[PDB]
RNA sequence: CAUUGGAGAGUUUGAUCCUGGCUCAGGACGAACGCUGGCGGCGUGCUUAACACAUGCAAGUCGAACGGAAAGGCCCUUGGGGUGCUCGAGUGGCGAACGGGUGAGUAACACGUGAGUAACCUGCCCUUGACUUUGGGAUAACUUCAGGAAACUGGGGCUAAUACCGGAUAGGAGCUCCUGCUGCAUGGUGGGGGUUGGAAAGUUUCGGCGGUUGGGGAUGGACUCGCGGCUUAUCAGCUUGUUGGUGGGGUAGUGGCUUACCAAGGCUUUGACGGGUAGCCGGCCUGAGAGGGUGACCGGCCACAUUGGGACUGAGAUACGGCCCAGACUCCUACGGGAGGCAGCAGUGGGGAAUAUUGCACAAUGGGCGGAAGCCUGAUGCAGCAACGCCGCGUGCGGGAUGACGGCCUUCGGGUUGUAAACCGCUUUCGCCUGUGACGAAGCGUGAGUGACGGUAAUGGGUAAAGAAGCACCGGCUAACUACGUGCCAGCAGCCGCGGUGAUACGUAGGGUGCGAGCGUUGUCCGGAUUUAUUGGGCGUAAAGGGCUCGUAGGUGGUUGAUCGCGUCGGAAGUGUAAUCUUGGGGCUUAACCCUGAGCGUGCUUUCGAUACGGGUUGACUUGAGGAAGGUAGGG
RNA sequence: AAACUCAAAGGAAUUACACACCGCCCGUCAAGUCAUGAAAGUUGGUAACACCCGAAGCCGGUGGCCUAACCGUUGUGGGGGAGCCGUCGAAG
């Protein structure tokens, strides 16, 4: 299936392990699931502050 | 064969036993063919209530009593009606008795050394 | 088998059955020897027989071979037919 | 588990005074923030929102525990607004400083927790503990001369105790003649636009 | 002769109303993920691979049945006394069919509910009536020999019993004949007679403890039956031991259960047969209710134990830790042949988004054996682990304007963060340190003694305001707004939509709001949805009247007499275990949770009433309907 | 029917259009993307059927071989057992 990667910043490639949890993309055809920031090998969006759970981003101190 | 016997209900560290009537092969909490008492002995002077007439009935159709339930038919008096032996047959003592109403009267009255200790007190902040 | 107890109750099932079988193929022997001479048609080797076979069905039901009510059952059929036989 | 921010500002957020008096509440005609002086709307919701939580913040409660108060007076029979109001009042915090040895209800609270109380011959430090009818919540024999008891013993003739406790102020002793009704709790809140709220 | 209970919002248009779908606010979970994380109480924790399993443990017990003496233990010049307790191995008894696990199969009398067995069996236990008589032959152990790598196997000799086998004696066991009272057809039962028969065991420390057989009781099981709960007609025919009959056989027992013979049945559009899915239920979640979803823990029933089949033993067997055969697997082998089954507890690999310790104790309750002391118990009681759920508590409390700095905003006036801080005075729950220290045991043990949890809970003292706050959101629904950056880019979104240079919608910051040891996201279910409408909708034009009629099953029925009492209604009895749930009391410091009384258990069976209505039976009436006679219109 | 796709489609009315006739709107063809049908065939799976063979086992026979208890006319017989055959029978 085709899923949406959230958040500005990308690392995930060919044949990197991926989390995918539904979730639809209204503005996108075919688009019904989302790629879980933070699990497994994709990351957490780099500079978040807000939001920062469900983007994957660690609290900084 | 048929056995009367404990049935534990209640919370961990905290035992309440059903004295039932059932048959050996049954699990312990499980289906009985008859519930005649209860036993508490996590409470003080431990609560023992059998149904003399129920516990009569089956010791003389032959249900086997085990250990814990002996005892609590020796403090009821149910083990010497059935089987006569001379046994003390202690009947539970009661588990005394606290009140609510007489003492809440006792103390809206107490007035007096209520607030009169309380005046003590009034002195005591002076000492504190 | 792995407990003991189950390795001496294998031996012991194999001991009581054969004693049961051997009693079984007895029983069967002799409600044959019964059946036989019903057919042949005989009245004192019939009566022989009977009582032969309804006391080794009874003995063997009191050693526990064959349930009480299975040698009634078998009983029954024999004296019926022997009585059938006289008649 | 237990609101320790500052209660002036949640006072100027509902519009009324949760606790106290002659204080940073000459701020009150708008809610803390940048964003206080402007005109509000103030939908059903926001209405219904704004009596629980003002409840809330006067009794000291959270949401888990302040929803298991509504179930428990919806299910009791008759007005589910004074049964609510009457299990708030019935809080053993609440009866401390209804009785007037704690300044405030967080004052209550601190001294409950703390251990400072007997209730009818055994120690409770629970703030949530139901005081039932006749009742005697009594001072703790060692915290009889505690600051805050010293200065309710000082200022409680002032202060004004419901009709439903009996307080005996140098003795340290609340005795609960009665649960209290809803003519007996002062009307601060809009109970009936909390239950509506409960609904939706 | 009143109720405890029902909320909407956005979106079709230039605008409107209606219809209508979509989306959202709520609740929930055996959940997972992200960020974060202090404690305690009570629960819960492989939902996927019924996938393959290393290792330990999970079923033994009895010397008061027996020969005995391989250990320990007493008495003896090292062996010897089996001598006493004790005691491996062996016979013998009982248990091993319980407890524990899993949900693969099963759409079926499997389950729920209620009945029937005049078609049933039931060890141990209770009760009652008779009894416990007389003989005999072996064998394991042991000993010797042979074979095998092993697993082990086969001879010779020898030995005891409550092991095994003759006999006698015993009804309510077979057959048969009278006779009393009777049922629901087969029949049940009381009494008498004839005839043929069926048992047993001894042991002891003398306190015991046992044996056989009738009859009842209790307990447990078995079968049969009425009713009830999925989907599919793009499955229409199914069946030949199939349906029934008679004789025999078999079984605890009825029965095509089986067999021989005879007959041609049996089931099905009210859905047989076939396909799909599924263990069922008490319950759980949701809901105003009616319903809808579901079958985790706990409790009841069923099914299964590597796959398939089979019997054996037994009172009792899907025989989880039994046996036999076959298949697939794993292991040992000297290549000849052997051994094994975690869906027991813990654990490993694997699969997966995902689910724990190779723990302690038999102290309590329950179970097995023993006369008993006692032994066994991965049942159970506990502890470990995880915010997985629920509940409770803490992270401070009072005072403090000079409204301080600093951030942020600004109209450069100030506003805001904010009594917030600073500062002052207090308190010590939890955590940390230290002391005291349980209940559970009215148990058990002849006594002495005896708590796994456990130095636990609880509690005294001490420390410092300290060791203890995050997460989401702020355009509308929806509680909460501004600045800066970006410029249809980066991105956001559940829907409407936002971003094209003044973005309250992106990113950050200040401020705020909702919650809080949690907060969000995802998945799934119910609600909102009256959006399958029985409660509770509709079909002229919005989706919806068959093209039309005839007519089969079915549904439905004008007035009235009589009667039945099936529906319906009202009592009574039985049942609906417990837990849950509602509610009254009580206990845990409160709560969650726990105990206890009641209700509920919405039904079913039995029985007694009522007869208005529905229906059955039966009889009337003519107004509906049809017919006769006469009249009569017409591109039928 | 289903996958898939849209957040409308629609009814009547007001002043098939409302960006308002320089409106709206239909279908081929060309390009891309997604889901789906047909198809010589090809590759699996499940549930059975008819035959052949048929282990264990129970049952039914047979048993010349082996047999301590029973009976003997004490040369044995009775009864049992191994073995063997037959039906059924998992698997193949
Ligand atoms: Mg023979
Ligand atoms: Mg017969
Ligand atoms: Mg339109
Ligand atoms: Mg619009
Ligand atoms: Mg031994
Ligand atoms: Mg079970
Ligand atoms: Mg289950
Ligand atoms: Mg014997
Ligand atoms: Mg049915
Ligand atoms: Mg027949
Ligand atoms: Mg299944
Ligand atoms: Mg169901
Ligand atoms: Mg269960
Ligand atoms: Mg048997
Ligand atoms: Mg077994
Ligand atoms: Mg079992
Ligand atoms: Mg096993
Ligand atoms: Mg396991
Ligand atoms: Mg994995
Ligand atoms: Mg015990
Ligand atoms: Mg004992
Ligand atoms: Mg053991
Ligand atoms: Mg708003
Ligand atoms: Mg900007
Ligand atoms: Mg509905
Ligand atoms: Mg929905
Ligand atoms: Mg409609
Ligand atoms: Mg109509
Ligand atoms: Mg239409
Ligand atoms: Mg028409
Ligand atoms: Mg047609
Ligand atoms: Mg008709
Ligand atoms: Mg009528
Ligand atoms: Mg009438
Ligand atoms: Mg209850
Ligand atoms: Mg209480
Ligand atoms: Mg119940
Ligand atoms: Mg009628
Ligand atoms: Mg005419
Ligand atoms: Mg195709
Ligand atoms: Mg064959
Ligand atoms: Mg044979
Ligand atoms: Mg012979
Ligand atoms: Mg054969
Ligand atoms: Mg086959």
């Amino acid at each position: 299936v085709t899923a949406y990667i959230p958040g500005v910043g990308h690392n995930l490639q060919e044949h990197s392990m991926v989390l995918v949890r539904g979730g639809r993309v209204k503005d996108l055809p075919g688009v019904r699931y989302k790629i879980v920031r933070g699990s497994l090998d994709t990351q957490g969006v780099k500079g978040r502050k807000q939001a920062r759970s469900r983007y994957g981003a660690k609290k900084e101190k | 064969a048929t056995k009367i016997r404990l049935k534990r209900l209640g919370k961990i560290r905290t035992p309440h036993y059903r004295v039932v009537v059932m048959d050996s092969r049954a699990k312990r909490d499980g289906r009985a063919i008859e519930e005649i008492g209860q036993y508490h002995p996590k409470a003080d002077p431990s609560v023992i209530v059998i149904d003399s007439e129920r516990v009569q009935y089956w010791l003389g159709v032959g249900a086997q009593p085990t250990e814990a339930v002996v005892a609590l038919l020796k403090r009821t008096g149910d083990w010497q009606k059935f089987t006569g032996d001379t046994s003390p047959s202690g009947v539970k003592p009661q588990p005394e008795r606290p009140n609510k109403d007489d003492l809440f009267n006792a103390a809206l009255a107490e007035a007096d050394e209520a607030p009169r200790e309380a005046i003590t007190k009034k002195s005591e902040g002076a000492a504190a | 088998p792995n407990i003991k107890s189950q390795i001496k109750r294998v031996k012991t099932n194999e001991k009581s059955r054969q004693r049961n079988k051997a009693v079984k193929s007895a029983l069967r022997t002799y409600v044959r020897n019964f059946r036989r001479a019903a057919e042949a048609g005989d009245v004192e080797a019939a009566t022989k027989a009977a009582r032969v076979a309804n006391r080794q069905l009874d003995k063997a039901a009191s050693k526990g071979v064959i349930h009480k009510n299975q040698a009634a059952n078998r009983k029954s059929a024999i004296s019926k037919k022997l009585n059938s036989l006289a008649a | 588990a237990r609101y320790t921010g500052p209660l002036t500002k949640k006072s100027r957020r509902l519009g009324t005074d949760l606790v106290g008096n002659d204080k940073s509440f000459e701020r009150r005609p708008y809610p803390p923030g940048v964003h206080g002086r402007g005109r509000t709307k103030d939908s059903e919701y926001s209405l219904q929102l704004r009596e629980k939580q003002k409840a809330r913040y006067a009794y000291g409660v959270l949401e888990k525990q302040f929803r298991r108060y509504y179930e428990e007076a919806d299910r009791a029979q008759g007005k589910t607004g004074d049964v609510l109001l009457q299990i708030l009042e019935s809080r053993l915090d609440n009866v401390v400083y209804r009785a007037g040895l704690a300044a405030t209800r967080r004052q209550a609270r601190q001294m409950v927790s703390h251990g400072h109380f007997l209730v009818n011959g055994k120690k409770v430090n629970i703030p949530s503990y139901r005081v039932s009818t006749h009742d005697i919540i009594d001072v703790r024999e060692k915290s009889k001369d505690l600051p805050p008891i010293v200065i309710a013993r000082e200022t409680f003739e002032t202060r004004d105790v419901p009709a439903w406790l009996e307080v005996r102020p140098n003795k340290g002793r609340i005795l609960v003649h009665q649960l209290p009704t809803r003519d007996q709790i002062v009307i601060d809140v809009n109970e009936q636009a909390i239950v509506e709220l409960y609904s939706k």
